RNA sequence: ACGUACGACCAUACCCAGUGGAAAGCACGGCAUCCCGUCCGCUCUGCCCUAGUUAAGCCACUGAGGGCCCGGUUAGUAGUUGGGUCGGUGACGACCAGCGAAUCCCGGGUGUUGUACGU
RNA sequence: GUCCUAAGGGGGGCUCAUGGAGAACAGAAAUCUCCAGUAGAACAAAAGGGUAAAAGUCCCCUUGAUUUUGAUUUUCAGUGU
């Protein structure tokens, strides 16, 4: 890199201790519906800052061959991915994608029911502002799994995706909306996602009362097919770096409230 | 050859909407928008002004996903009702437009049963926060003197905190760095166009009385500016909402709606569309 | 006196912390009340010593600002 | 609705332009020469290209031009066309509704001669327009005009013969 | 209920020396007095932040500046051993200095509002003398 | 109206991605109403959303700032794939097992600044770069020259190019060394 | 419904041309002292909102030629994986499955929409 | 063999290659004007969707050539501020 500019972006590539904020690439197929194309606008929306949006046809199915997915992962440096397609067999999905190191960590099918879609102009409410992220409530049994599958891999997909980015603050005021997964365990068992903006009433004692008030979009998936990850990739995905903020616990050694190193003997 | 083909325009990538018009400068408004200091989540204001020929147009707007909010509107136009009649796009309009916009702000937030969290969650050692939003001055040029300035100005002293430098206001100095702040007081009372009044009287009569046929059919003089203005700024932050009726013709919303529907043409049928197909065909084979 | 910070002789007088003419030093400034401008109170800064303390039994120096 | 006032025909601007093709005191000469006639300091341009051909080399200048609108170039115009005997060939006008010639001599215009300076031919362009040019030169809301307030080639002939009563060949 | 100040409302130039004395008028914050080292007195709109009235006169340092209780005066005590007397909404000197003084004059004192008599208001000058 | 939510099953938490878990069953009724369906999930949507808000404001510490009302957040603990992989040390390149073997310190940074203090000159000058000592009188008026030098000098070339052919040289073998040790560590 | 200011989708919105536009609003417009900027008050900036004018911008409608966007069809078909399961020594030929196109063709369309202030 | 108040950073203004039509010398190729121009230029990389009121290009400001602090991370320290 011998411009400072793409040296710059090279550094911000760079694998980092603390990652960056994950970018989601929204992209369709040769053949992808208008209730397809309007459940990933919502989707974007919701996402909006943190995202990137294809705007062609990719002659692309993603269980069969995904070099052009991770070529995308690595030219765009787009980690999350959002696939829609449609099929006689299968009239409307949508293919999360999560990558690792731009390959293919894993990818799970989400088919959408028409019937009960309604996209977020539909509601006559006030919206979530722009780069605002909701709060997160998933409810339901069927994602206490002891054993790894469709709806775990979906809760954690739909963390990532509504995660927005890290803080160790937030302001009372930007506690407004929450998203809400609910899925049971169980013929098979619908997905259900909605999204409300929270109202607050007093109610004579020091915490106030919620009220909710739909969003959108409203959403119903039925869980697809899955690809799993690689034991070995998943080991190195969720493999946690620590910052140099956090100090190595040394034997008697300690630091008191005045930043003094103290030492204990016995 | 020709350079508008089948393959340019099946190849062409238009704009944005508000790019082809020529409204909206996008890569200020990611900016302006989306970049945050802090990531406290917290919602964020900008206050939006636009000139007119005729108008001043300020805004205090959020952003939201399917489109933009209005928190408050003041347009110069409004002045009429606390007594400024001419210039209405001038600086001390601006100002005075400026003003008012914060003083709406500030009474609609009570500034001046549902709660907010804040006030759930406030502790002992709570203090009152200003109202805080960010300036958008769109495609304007931010030069010293501008206009977009003067809306600031009369916002940040009707009590809105928005974060500025000084070196754009009229009177700064560049070299020693430094504001002339009665040039400044002159440009917020109108005393610009007062010296200007008396310099054309002075010069070319023809054309003070072409430019300013108002202020003299009306009996404007140029002394009596300033007094207008602090006069107009009392008022301002005494009735924030005060109302205003135009001279322009008054209907209701019904009957605007049958007004502009007895001039709105209609879009042809299918019928009609293959009718005068049918009759243009006929007319080639005649 | 905080650290020695630059002797003009040789750097291995600096790491020795040599107090002689012209070396650049770190005070301790808490007692002349400097406030910056985000607030912060300043209670480092840097000293020139102008005098020869191996001749004058004193280190006398005057603040760069 | 040829007959509304917003149509009538004006010179938008008037261009000056010697093109010496020699940096130094050629070129220094002749922005004298067009400093003296506009009122105005003169643009120095510099080549595009390298051409050993014509003897010039990339990012030197070997030009000079002056923009001047108003009543200066109505009156600018007034000695070319003076200088030129109130002729001009059809191809002179351009599609889009400007014109344009050239002298040999600015000695014809009225310009004393000073033997320091010399003889230099010069370049006049003159650009035609209607009221409502601002919408494609503002910057906001910049726009197209619109097909019908376009200058045609025979309408800014008739101007021409009805405003400085030449004649066209 | 009187909330903290926060941030800078106005930084309004215009003396020449260091200000020695600041008093905001008992009718409301939009005027305020300051008195400086540059022989004057100014009064300042707060609104705006801009300069109103430049009070002139005195040939030493302005001590002091105290608005009547009423708010309808200002007296400036300055090092030239003199006390004077302004009318705040024109800007214009009330009457002649008050002269008398041996020393400077370093503090000024208005008799309360409701104790004035004989159809006039009474001022106290402290002196170094 | 209560402010508190009582379920078989206690509510699981993640403050620092503002993430509440239900392990309760959402008894979705088995009917064809599109009101009460959506009236019952927006009865569950209320009870998180609750539980959420009053779990945030006591078990969270509140500061009041000028900029709000902020609470203190967890560092989150819902574990969640990186996107890319955590970064290690780079393989040692030649110079650096060198200086390893032969307890060669790295320099300071006082020691590597790009200034000296000429004597002659009595200034201060960069040792390298735009106008560096390494390039001391390529514009000088006048060198000196041997007679020697000037006979076995190419025809053509000057004393004034000598010091930038010397620099020249000296990058080049610096970069070569460079590149093999970015060959050997793509290899390893 | 119409207009304006910020917008959201970002061609159904783009490229070319013609016709019409009440009210208000936009706009063209007029003037260069002051602030400010140019080779040129063209642009930018300041002052007037009076006067002219819907000519253009803008809006609506229409028109070709492209382009673009939906839905069906292609078609569960080519193609690709599976002795998969039956024969065939085997390769392979059917059958069974799982994934799964596109061309052609047909039909429709050429902008919807949020907040605020107005007509 | 020649030249440079260095590169870089921030902000602001502007739009390119080319074609058509015009302008004394000027003629395929100098400069100037208008129209059309999805980038077909330039700059980076090696897109299967890089960038157009910019990431291009010119002005203004900085050019201070590798800041300070750290009980924290890793390595080292017989010269451990």
């Amino acid at each position: 890199p011998r411009n400072a500019r793409s040296k710059r972006a090279l550094e911000k590539r760079a694998p980092k201790i603390v990652e960056n904020p994950k970018t989601c690439l929204f992209l369709r197929g040769t053949t992808c519906s208008q209730i397809t194309q309007d459940a990933m606008n919502d989707l974007y929306a919701m996402r909006q800052v943190h995202a990137k949006r294809f705007h062609k046809k990719n002659a692309i199915h993603p269980f069969e061959d995904a070099t052009s997915l991770c070529f995308f992962s690595e030219k765009n440096d787009c980690s999350l991915m959002v696939f829609g397609s449609s099929n006689k067999k299968r009239p409307h999905t949508l293919t999360f994608v999560r990558m690792f190191d731009y390959k293919v960590l894993d990818m799970l099918e989400f088919y959408l029911d028409p019937d009960t879609y309604r996209s977020i102009s539909q509601f006559k409410t006030s919206k979530i502002p722009i780069g605002m992220r909701p709060m997160m409530v998933f409810a339901g049994t069927a994602f206490e799994s002891p054993v790894p599958n469709a709806f775990t891999m979906a809760k954690s997909m739909l963390i990532d995706f509504f995660r927005g980015e890290p803080s160790d603050k937030i302001d009372v005021e930007g506690l407004r909306f929450v998203v809400v997964v609910t899925a049971d365990e169980p013929q098979k068992p619908i997905l259900r996602l909605r999204v409300y903006g929270i109202r607050t009433k007093r109610s004579g004692t020091r915490l106030p009362r919620v009220e909710v008030e739909e969003h959108g979009p409203r959403m119903d998936f039925r869980l697809g097919r899955m690809r799993e990850p690689d034991p070995a990739m998943l080991k190195e995905a969720m493999k946690k770096a620590k910052t140099p903020q956090e100090e190595r616990t040394k034997k008697n050694i300690s630091m008191d409230l005045l930043g003094d190193k103290i030492g204990r003997i016995h | 050859k020709l350079v508008k083909n089948s393959a340019y325009y099946s190849r062409f990538q238009t704009k944005f909407k508000r790019r082809r018009q020529g409204k909206t400068d996008y890569y200020a408004r990611k900016r302006l928008i989306t970049q945050a200091k802090n990531k406290y989540n917290a919602p964020k204001y900008r206050l939006v002004v636009r000139f007119t020929n005729r108008d001043i147009i300020t805004q205090m707007v959020t952003s939201e996903i399917n489109g933009d909010k209005i928190f408050a509107a003041a347009y110069s136009h409004e002045l009429r009702a606390y007594g400024i009649n001419h210039g209405l796009t001038n600086w001390a309009a601006a100002y005075a437009t400026g003003l008012l916009l914060a003083r709406r702000v500030l009474a609609k937030l009570g500034l001046d049963g549902e709660y907010t969290l804040t006030e759930a969650a406030e502790t002992e050692d709570g203090e009152r926060r200003p109202f805080k939003a960010i300036l958008d001055v769109g495609l304007a040029r931010t030069s010293t003197g501008a206009r977009v300035f003067g809306v600031m100005k009369g916002a940040s002293d009707g009590g809105i905190f928005i974060p500025h430098s000084e070196n754009r206001f009229p009177g700064y100095d560049i070299e020693t760095e430094e504001l002339d702040t009665e040039v400044l007081k002159k440009y917020i009372y109108g005393g610009h166009v007062a010296e200007y009044m008396e310099t054309l009287a002075d010069d070319d009569e023809e054309r003070y009385k072409s430019q300013f046929v108002k202020y003299i059919e009306d009996d404007v003089e140029a002394d009596s500016l300033e007094e207008l203005y602090a006069e107009a700024h009392k008022q301002i932050r005494a009735d924030p909402f005060r109302k205003y009726v135009s001279d322009a013709p008054k209907k209701s919303k019904e009957e605007w709606k049958a007004e502009s529907l007895k001039y709105k043409k209609a879009k042809l049928s299918r019928e009609e569309r293959k009718a005068r197909v049918e009759a243009k065909i006929k007319q080639l084979l005649a | 006196i905080l650290s020695v910070k630059k002797n003009p002789s040789n750097p291995l007088y600096t790491q020795l912390g040599v107090l002689t003419k012209g070396t650049i030093i770190e005070v301790n400034v808490s007692d002349l009340g400097i406030v910056t401008a985000s607030g912060k109170i300043a209670w480092g800064r840097y000293a020139q010593i102008t005098n020869n303390p191996e001749n004058d039994g004193c280190v006398n120096a005057v603040l760069l600002v | 609705k040829a007959q509304n006032p917003m149509r009538e025909l004006r010179i938008q601007k008037l261009v000056l332009n010697i093109s010496v093709g020699e940096s130094g005191d050629r070129l220094t000469r002749a922005a004298k020469v067009l400093e003296q006639l506009s009122g105005q300091t003169p643009v120095y341009s510099k080549a595009r290209y390298t051409v050993r051909q014509f003897g010039i080399r990339r990012n030197e200048k070997i030009a000079v031009h002056v923009t001047v609108r108003g009543p200066k170039a109505e009156e600018i115009l007034e000695r070319g066309l003076k200088v030129k005997e109130y002729e001009l060939r059809r191809r002179n006008f351009s599609e889009t509704g400007n014109f344009g010639f050239g002298i040999s001599e600015h000695i014809d215009l009225g310009i004393k001669y000073d033997p320091s300076i010399g003889i230099y031919g010069m370049d006049f362009y003159c650009c035609m327009t209607r009221p409502g040019e601002r919408v494609a030169k503002r910057r906001r809301c910049k726009s197209r005009i619109g097909a019908s307030h376009r200058i045609t080639r025979e309408e800014t002939i008739r101007w021409f013969k009805q405003r400085f009563d030449g004649i066209v060949r | 209920k009187v909330h903290a100040v926060s941030r800078l409302a106005h930084r309004i130039p215009g003396h020449g020396q260091p200000i020695l004395s600041c008093q905001f008028s008992p009718v409301s914050s939009s005027r305020l007095a300051t008195g400086s080292g540059d022989n004057t007195a100014r009064i300042w709109d707060t609104d705006s932040g801009t300069p109103k009235f430049t009070l002139k006169g005195h040939t030493g340092w302005v001590l002091g500046v105290s608005w009547s209780p009423d708010g309808k005066y200002l007296a400036t005590c300055s090092m030239d051993t003199t006390v004077r007397v302004w009318d705040p909404e024109s800007g214009k000197q009330v009457n002649q200095e008050f002269r008398g003084h041996a020393k400077w004059v370093l503090a000024l004192a208005w008799q309360p509002y409701h104790l004035w008599r004989d159809g006039t208001a009474r001022l106290a000058s402290a002196s170094k003398d | 109206l209560p402010v508190t939510v009582e379920k078989p099953t206690p509510y699981t938490f993640d403050l620092g991605l503002l993430l509440a878990n239900d392990p309760n069953p959402v008894n979705v009724p088995k009917t064809t109403d599109t009101q009460v369906l959506e009236q019952h999930l927006a009865s569950v949507a209320r009870d998180g959303a609750q539980v959420l808000i009053n779990q945030l404001l006591t078990t969270t510490t509140i500061t009041a700032t000028k900029d709000g009302v902020l609470l203190t957040l967890p560092p989150p603990t819902t574990p969640l794939p990186r996107e890319k992989p955590v970064p290690q040390p780079k393989p040692e390149t030649k110079w650096q097992a060198f200086a390893r073997r032969r307890g060669i310190k790295p320099k300071t940074r006082e020691q590597r600044r790009n200034l000296q203090y000429n004597p002659t000159t009595g200034q201060w000058e960069r040792k390298w770069g735009y106008k560096g000592a390494n390039k001391r009188g390529e514009t000088d008026p006048i060198i000196e020259v041997s007679a020697a030098k000037e006979a076995m000098r190419p025809e053509g070339t000057s004393v004034r190019g000598d010091k930038r052919r010397e620099i020249r040289a000296r990058v080049k073998k610096n970069q070569k060394q460079m590149l093999r040790n970015q060959r050997i560590a793509a290899e390893k």
